[PDB]
């Protein structure tokens, strides 16, 4: 069915787009998890940005599964408020931890 | 015989000219082929003109008879066969424009 | 090196030799021209469409490609205003 | 992200 | 060598010269959007 | 490029200090108003000028090239020279909108020194109404753009 | 001459009245089909 | 007031806005230092594009340059693609021509910019064909300032890429449209912007594999419609027949193993329609199963037909740039000079998210959206994007292809929104919480062009404490100086670098140049560089070099200088003379590379560094140092 | 000689009227070559004069055409612009029956 294929193919997305390719050419160390300069990461920090990655995107999907017309009204705005929140919330760390790499970047939403 | 027996009867008249056509088109695309078999590409540039016209006019035409075909009208429904036909025209001209660009 | 010229000569009339047998087939089934009512566009369409391939012909031989290029426009805007207006009247009679 | 060496 | 003093503008004056010709697009804008009728 | 009270005097530096046999080439452009060289009566303008400017102290100069690029409609021009120039035929020069050429005159000049700067003056006559060519053609183009998108849309170009 | 800051300047406010007319236009269509 | 017209007219008026902040987020490069080129690669397209302008078109297509590669010549009109050259010549002669007097050095910098407009409009075709015209507008203003694409398409950096992003999504959005349509007409203007994509950049190579791809997913979706056959078979031949057309390609789409993807599913195709039309005619319950073991038979025998003659030798392998983006560790060992440069390395998170800000995010949820609903076109969407996140997340330089459908992507999720949502206290939360996200897009995407990709390599600026900035102008100093002080004859060299940067500005006859086509000209290049005086002098006496340049960046603090990639000359020697040159003889017997008293006296006494260090010695500083 | 980086072509100049002139062929390799004279000799003085010579390739109009060893692919490519004539002809003004 398309939901598997669908699945699969945004987990696919979402793990390529964390970086994994640089952990396979030069493999890094797990930590010393957050690695100092910008040309360089670790191991577990692409593993916490594909975990924020599919945060934000869950988030989109699931507050555009909770207009589509669902099940009763109660689940349907506990689903709504749920995407509101967590995009902002995984977005907010993200933009943070970016905003810990590069001392110079002036700018936070939500810091945190 | 059962298929050339019914095609005879059951494909339209223009349906035919145009597939005694693709005859004509096939038949001197594999003759061209054996000859360069035969004798070896010294002028390999114009084997490739000579040929790639064959097949490009080969396929154009069997496009015009999917668009003409009236049992086809399902799918398409928003082109005509005169449509079909000035495309089929434009499509040519650039085709051999290009074959005499190169050879 | 080069192969035979006879050879050549050979396949150059054994290639002449499907047109005549489309002309037999043709024959065979019946294919006439009898819808030509002598209408200017008819006329001017085909005209043009003769004359872009033998303006073809004119690019292999000497033209180079900024002429032919040029050529080729003004004479595929006339067969474009002909073809447009002959299609419309064949249209005509199959709707009606 | 240029055509030099990577320096 | 060196040539001297430059010269004074001699173009214009303040609150009539410098926004009469600007008056003039303006007065020929508002009959343009009368020949509607 | 420090502004005096009296005139402009830019310190130039070149790429590269200069040890013999070096040589260099380089291009000092400078814009300036015209209502204190340009004198007009009526009909006739006057243009008065230097023939060669000061580039440094003691200057020498091999071969010399003054161009002057009228504009447009200059019907009649004559050129007042305070010593004997070498000035070469008329030939046109097509810059922005302009559709009939722009009179230039050209006059060359062999062996220059610090003392031959000296002022010539160009007569010529000009209607004002042809400034107005300028503005127009621009108009024009518009109006063609325009008139496009009228043409366009008085077409059919169905078959059925 | 622009400086850096005028056409930074520039560049944020045009951004952000682009994304204005793109909302504006979402609803509109949105509201008569 | 009808609202269509009204529609119709905001539409037309957020198109022009799109267009107008794409061409103002790229002037920051302009407004500050001067309107010159930048990097390395545009000097040899701006040079040539100077040709083109004071010779003709003729002539650069029979141009023998002399002046690159000495002894070897550079055949340059059968060796580059003409796509950039043509455009500039042919835009410089139309602005000529109307007595708009602009040198051609200004139209090869502004040209970029200008091209940014057309590829905002052409991803808004090709998103409204997938979606409504809600997500053509918003792509159109994603891609129009976003930092993935501004990066090598800033005013000033005049190479193949602006142009090749709008060719590639013309050429998707015109296959979209002919695949819906089935016109013949659409896949000759499909046919006519691939062969504009060939000549202007080397990924048309993506274009074609997609495209089969593509088309052999719709098979194996059971998705075969008349329309689809219409639709490839006239692509690819007429296709085939233009791609053939460029000197520099020539028969490469027979003989190469890129384009045989093109050719299996033109003849499984082929074969397939066919037996579907037996099918039809003949009854179904007979000779069924005969028609689907047919088909397997012939996809199987195309496979083992090209694997045949790819092994024998008729059909040659993938190329070692192409086969670097599989193999992933064949660069740095057999072919060094593919790993050596900068571009060519992967790509960190940092960079997907410093490119994209947050359409990186809403990326996968538009995927998600466009799998749920499948249709002909959304299929092909899929496939773009899978394979641009893969090709990305191995290296840096391709980064900028995967910008387009991010976008796409990004703005059909962003719609989604804006369709439920918009039109009481919920509802109005999620506007003004998108809204302001994209605020946040806009301010993240001036500020990355304004502090990051805006920097010239030519003039390099130093900033005093004051905020004075100075400017170290010394590449161009010595460029002119080699201009206008040596013979017209001279034959310099240098590192493979600058190969392009002293034949554009010094005008004088280079050894080695930027583009490598012969690897083991460099090889002697590098050996020169890296022995000691007696072996270089001969190896320069045999090729009749008369100067020899090298960048030191020494006294001030600049990064890549001559020492810095000395290793990389060591290596790219070692490669073609393992007998005369041994990497670890650089090296201290501890095992590390340093220029102390500490470091080798094989290093100590070689060529470059006798030759960027000479009379160094004595040269102290004011402040207090050694 | 005939050097590029190593001479290609190396003949004996031979002597007509004043001056000693040889005429030859250039060889199939394109690039920059130059001629040198190195005349050295037990007592003589030591000559050496290198002129420098770009041989370029063929352009694309010098390559030969109209070769009849493929006077067949020619024909076809003639022989379909006709057959498309002619079936234009037959394919609009066709009488069904
Ligand atoms: C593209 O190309 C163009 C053209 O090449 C480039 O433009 C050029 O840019 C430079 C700067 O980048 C501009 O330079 C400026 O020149 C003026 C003029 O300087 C002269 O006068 C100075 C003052 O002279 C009086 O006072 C002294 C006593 O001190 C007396 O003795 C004199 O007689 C006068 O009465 C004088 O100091 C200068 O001398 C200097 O040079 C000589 C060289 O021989 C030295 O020996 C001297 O020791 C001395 O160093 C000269 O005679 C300067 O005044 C400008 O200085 C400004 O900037 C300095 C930093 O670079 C700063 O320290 C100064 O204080 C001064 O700051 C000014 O600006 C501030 C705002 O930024 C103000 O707040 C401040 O009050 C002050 O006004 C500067 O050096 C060129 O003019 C300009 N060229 C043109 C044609 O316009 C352009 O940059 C290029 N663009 C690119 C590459 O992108
Ligand atoms: C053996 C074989 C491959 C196929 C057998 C044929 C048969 C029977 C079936 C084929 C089945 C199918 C569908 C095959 C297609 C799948 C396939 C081969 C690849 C899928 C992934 C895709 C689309 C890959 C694209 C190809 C590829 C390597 C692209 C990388 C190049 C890209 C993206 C950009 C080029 C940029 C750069 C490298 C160019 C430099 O140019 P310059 O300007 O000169 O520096
Ligand atoms: C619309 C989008 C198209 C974008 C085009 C992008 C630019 C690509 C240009 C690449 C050109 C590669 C070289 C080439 O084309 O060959 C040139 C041909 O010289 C030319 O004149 C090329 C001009 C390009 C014309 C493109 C028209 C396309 C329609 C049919 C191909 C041959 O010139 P000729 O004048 O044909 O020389 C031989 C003439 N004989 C008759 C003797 C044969
Ligand atoms: C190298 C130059 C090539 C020369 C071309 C030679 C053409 C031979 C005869 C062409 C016959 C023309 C047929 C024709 O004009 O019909 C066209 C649709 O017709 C077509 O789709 C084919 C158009 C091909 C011509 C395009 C270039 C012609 C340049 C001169 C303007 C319209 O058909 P319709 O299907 O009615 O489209 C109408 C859709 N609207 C919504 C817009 C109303
Ligand atoms: C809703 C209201 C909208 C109404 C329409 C408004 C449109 C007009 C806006 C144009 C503003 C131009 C900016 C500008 O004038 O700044 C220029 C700096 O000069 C430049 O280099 C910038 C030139 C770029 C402007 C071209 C814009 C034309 C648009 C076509 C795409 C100042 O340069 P200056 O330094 O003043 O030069 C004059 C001094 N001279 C010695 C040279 C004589
Ligand atoms: C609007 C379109 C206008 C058509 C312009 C086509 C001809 C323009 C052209 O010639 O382009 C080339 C330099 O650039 C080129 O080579 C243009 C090639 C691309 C043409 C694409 C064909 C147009 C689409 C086909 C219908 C100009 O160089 P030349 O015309 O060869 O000579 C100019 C240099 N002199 C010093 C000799 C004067
Ligand atoms: C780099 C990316 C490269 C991607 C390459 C993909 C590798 C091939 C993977 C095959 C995918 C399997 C899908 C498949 O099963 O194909 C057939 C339907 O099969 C057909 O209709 C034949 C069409 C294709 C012929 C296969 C030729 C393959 C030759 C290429 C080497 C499915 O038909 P179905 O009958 O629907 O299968 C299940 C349906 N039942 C009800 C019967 C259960
Ligand atoms: C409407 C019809 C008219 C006839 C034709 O088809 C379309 O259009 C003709 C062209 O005008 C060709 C001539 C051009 C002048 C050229 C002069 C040379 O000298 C000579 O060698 C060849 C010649 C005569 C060309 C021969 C082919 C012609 C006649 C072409 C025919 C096929
Ligand atoms: C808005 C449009 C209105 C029409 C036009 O453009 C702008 O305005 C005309 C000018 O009056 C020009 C003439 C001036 C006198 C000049 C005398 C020379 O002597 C002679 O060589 C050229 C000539 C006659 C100019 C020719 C071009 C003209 C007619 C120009 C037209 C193209
Ligand atoms: C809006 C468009 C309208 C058309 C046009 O552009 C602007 O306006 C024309 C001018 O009238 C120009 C002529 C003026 C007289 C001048 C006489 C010289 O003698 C001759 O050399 C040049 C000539 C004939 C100019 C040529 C260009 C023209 C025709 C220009 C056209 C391109
Ligand atoms: C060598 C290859 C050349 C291409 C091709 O195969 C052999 O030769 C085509 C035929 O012309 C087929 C059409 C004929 C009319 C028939 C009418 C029915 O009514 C309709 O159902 C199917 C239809 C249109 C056939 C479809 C498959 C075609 C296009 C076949 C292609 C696969
Ligand atoms: C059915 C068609 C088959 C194709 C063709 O017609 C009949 O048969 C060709 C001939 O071989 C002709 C050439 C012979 C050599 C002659 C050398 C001269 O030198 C040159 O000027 C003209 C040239 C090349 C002839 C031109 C026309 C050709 C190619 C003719 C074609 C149009
Ligand atoms: C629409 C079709 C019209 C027919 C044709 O294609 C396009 O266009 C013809 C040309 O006119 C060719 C002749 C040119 C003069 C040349 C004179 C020599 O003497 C003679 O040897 C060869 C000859 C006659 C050429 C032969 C091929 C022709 C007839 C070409 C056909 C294939
Ligand atoms: C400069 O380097 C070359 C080789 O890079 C040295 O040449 C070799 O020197 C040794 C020393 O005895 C000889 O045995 C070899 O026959 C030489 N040739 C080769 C090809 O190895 C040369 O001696 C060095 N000159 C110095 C260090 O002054």
């Amino acid at each position: 069915n398309k939901t598997g294929w669908a699945f699969a193919a945004l987990c696919f997305v979402l793990a390529m787009t964390s970086g994994q390719m640089w952990n396979h050419i030069r493999g890094p160390p797990y930590a010393h998890y957050i690695h100092g300069s910008s040309q360089a990461q670790f191991v577990a920090e692409t593993h916490i940005v594909l975990l924020f990655n599919g945060g934000v995107t869950l988030g989109m999907v699931l507050l555009c599964e909770a207009a589509t017309s669902d099940m009763d009204i109660g689940k349907r705005k506990i689903m709504c408020v749920a995407g509101i929140g967590l995009v902002v919330l995984f977005f907010s760390w993200m933009l943070s931890i970016f905003r810990s790499k590069y001392h110079g970047y002036p700018y936070s939403f939500l810091m945190s | 015989s059962r298929f050339l027996e019914e095609y005879l009867s059951s494909t339209p008249q223009r349906l035919k000219l145009l597939d005694a056509y693709l005859l004509y088109i096939l038949l001197t695309g594999a003759l061209q082929f054996g000859y360069c078999l035969l004798v070896g590409t010294f002028p390999f540039n114009s084997f490739l003109s000579g040929f790639i016209s064959c097949v490009g006019s080969f396929i154009l035409a069997v496009c015009l008879r999917i668009q003409i075909n009236p049992q086809n009208k399902a799918d398409f429904q928003g082109i005509s066969p005169e449509r079909a036909f000035a495309d089929f025209l434009f499509a040519s001209t650039i085709l051999h424009l290009v074959v005499m660009n190169f050879v | 090196k080069r192969p035979p010229t006879v050879v050549s000569n050979t396949f150059t009339a054994l290639i002449l030799s499907p047109l005549l047998l489309l002309f037999a087939l043709w024959i065979r089934i019946g294919a006439n021209v009898s819808n030509f009512t002598f209408a200017p566009s008819t006329i001017i369409f085909h005209l043009g469409h003769a004359a872009m391939l033998g303006l073809m012909y004119v690019y292999w031989t000497q033209l180079n490609m900024f002429q032919t290029l040029k050529y080729l426009a003004i004479l595929g805007s006339v067969t474009f205003l002909a073809g447009n207006r002959m299609l419309a009247q064949q249209a005509v009679k199959r709707t009606a | 992200a240029a055509n030099a060496t990577a320096a | 060598v060196q040539s001297g003093p430059r010269t004074p503008n001699p173009y214009a004056s303040d609150n009539s010269s410098l926004m009469f010709p600007i008056l003039v697009a303006f007065g020929v804008f508002i009959p343009t959007l009368f020949c509607l009728c | 490029l420090l502004i005096l009270d009296d005139s402009v005097e830019m310190e130039i530096r070149p790429r590269f200090p200069l040890f013999g046999g070096w040589k260099t080439h380089y291009i000092v452009g400078y814009n300036l108003p015209s209502y204190e060289y340009l004198y007009n009566l009526g009909d006739q303008y006057a243009l008065k000028m230097r023939f060669v400017d000061h580039v440094f102290d003691e200057q020498v100069i091999d071969s010399l090239t003054v161009k002057i690029i009228l504009p447009e409609g200059a019907k009649n021009i004559e050129i007042d020279s305070p010593y004997e120039i070498s000035r070469a035929p008329d030939e046109l020069h097509y810059t922005y909108l302009d559709t009939f050429g722009r009179p230039v005159i050209v006059a060359y000049k062999k062996n220059l020194v610090e003392q031959h700067i000296q002022d010539i003056v160009v007569h010529y006559t000009f209607n004002k109404v042809l400034m107005l060519q300028e503005p127009l053609l621009v108009v024009a183009a518009f109006y063609i753009l325009f008139f496009t998108v009228i043409i366009y849309v008085r077409l059919d170009f169905s078959i059925t | 001459m622009i400086t850096d800051v005028q056409l930074a300047i520039f560049a944020n406010m045009l951004g952000v009245s682009l994304f204005l007319l793109v909302v504006l236009y979402h609803y509109v269509a949105v509201n008569n089909p | 007031s009808q609202p269509a017209g009204w529609q119709s007219l905001l539409s037309f008026t957020i198109l022009f806005l799109a267009w107008l902040a794409g061409f103002s987020s790229r002037l920051f490069a302009v407004i500050r230092f001067e309107s010159i080129i930048h990097e390395f690669d545009p000097w040899f397209n701006y040079r040539s594009t100077h040709h083109l302008a004071s010779h003709g078109f003729y002539e650069f297509l029979n141009w023998f340059d002399e002046r690159a590669w000495y002894p070897l010549g550079r055949i340059v009109g059968g060796t580059v693609y003409p796509g950039l050259m043509i455009t500039a010549g042919l835009i410089h002669w139309i602005l000529n021509t109307l007595n708009i007097t602009v040198h051609i050095r200004d139209v090869c910098v502004f040209l970029a910019p200008t091209f940014s407009g057309l590829t905002s409009i052409s991803t808004f075709l090709l998103t409204r064909e997938l979606w409504n015209q809600g997500a053509g507008l918003l792509a159109a203003c994603f891609i129009a300032i976003v930092p993935g694409y501004i990066s090598r398409s800033v005013a000033g950096s005049f190479d193949n890429e602006g142009i090749a992003i709008f060719a590639l999504q013309f050429t998707y959005y015109l296959w979209v449209k002919s695949v819906k349509t089935g016109s013949v007409f659409w896949t000759m203007c499909c046919c006519l912007s691939y062969f504009y994509m060939v000549s202007a950049w080397g990924g048309y190579v993506f274009i074609i594999n997609l495209i089969p791809l593509h088309v052999f997913v719709l098979l194996l979706m059971q998705r075969y419609s008349k329309r689809v056959y219409i639709a490839y078979s006239t692509f690819y031949i007429v296709g085939l027949i233009l791609s053939m057309q460029i000197p520099f390609v020539g028969f490469q789409p027979i003989r190469t193993s890129e384009h045989m993807a093109a050719a299996g599913v033109f003849a499984l195709l082929q074969a397939y329609a066919f037996l579907q039309y037996l099918r039809d005619r003949l009854t179904k319950q007979e000779f069924q199963t005969l028609f689907f073991l047919g088909v397997s038979l012939a996809a199987g025998a195309v496979f083992l037909s090209v694997i045949y003659l790819t092994y024998t030798g008729y059909i040659a392998p993938w190329s070692g740039r192409f086969y670097s983006l599989w193999d992933t560790g064949y660069a740095k060992i057999h072919i060094p000079i593919i790993a050596s440069v900068s571009e060519h390395q992967p790509t960190t998170w940092v960079s997907f998210f410093f490119d994209l800000h947050i359409l990186v995010c809403t990326f996968p949820a538009g995927l998600w959206f466009c799998i749920k609903n499948i249709n002909d076109e959304r299929v092909f969407v899929a496939l773009y994007a899978i394979s641009a996140v893969y090709f990305a997340g191995v290296m840096v330089r391709l980064m900028l292809t995967l910008t387009p459908v991010v976008c796409m992507l990004s703005a059909i999720a962003f719609s989604n929104v804006f369709e439920h949502y918009l039109g009481p206290n919920i509802k109005s939360i999620v506007t003004m919480l998108m809204l302001m996200l994209l605020m946040m897009f806009a301010v993240h995407c001036t500020w990355v062009t304004s502090n990051a990709y805006s920097s010239p390599s030519v003039v390099l600026a130093s900033y005093n404490h004051d905020g004075t900035r100075n400017i170290l102008d010394d590449f161009r100093e010595a460029y002119f100086w080699l201009r206008q002080n040596t013979d017209e004859h001279a034959r310099v060299m240098s590192w493979w670098d600058y190969g392009y940067q002293i034949a554009g500005m010094a005008n004088r006859t280079t050894l080695v140049d930027n583009n490598t086509w012969n690897n083991s000209h460099i090889a002697l290049v590098g050996k020169a560089m890296s022995s000691n005086e007696t072996a270089a002098y001969k190896i320069m006496r045999t090729l009749d070099v008369d100067y020899v340049l090298v960048i030191f960046g020494g006294v001030i603090g600049y990064s890549g200088d001559d020492i810095n990639k000395f290793l990389w000359m060591v290596r790219i020697a070692e490669g073609e003379h393992p007998k005369d040159i041994r990497e670890s003889d650089y090296f201290t017997p501890q095992g590390e590379f340093r220029v102390d008293k500490a470091g080798s006296p094989t290093l100590l006494n070689c060529l470059m560094y006798k030759m960027s260090y000479y009379r160094f010695g004595e040269m102290q500083l004011d402040f207090r140092t050694p | 000689e005939f050097v590029r980086i190593d001479p290609f072509v190396r003949t004996f100049l031979k002597k007509k009227g004043g001056k000693y002139s040889v005429q030859f062929k250039l060889p199939d390799v394109y690039g920059v070559f130059q001629f040198k004279v190195d005349y050295n000799r037990l007592g003589y003085t030591h000559l050496y004069s290198s002129t420098q010579v770009s041989v370029r390739p063929l352009q694309h109009t010098q390559y030969e055409r109209f070769i009849p060893s493929a006077y067949p692919y020619y024909a076809s490519a003639f022989s379909m612009m006709l057959g498309l004539f002619i079936f234009s002809i037959v394919f609009l003004h066709m009488k069904e029956k």
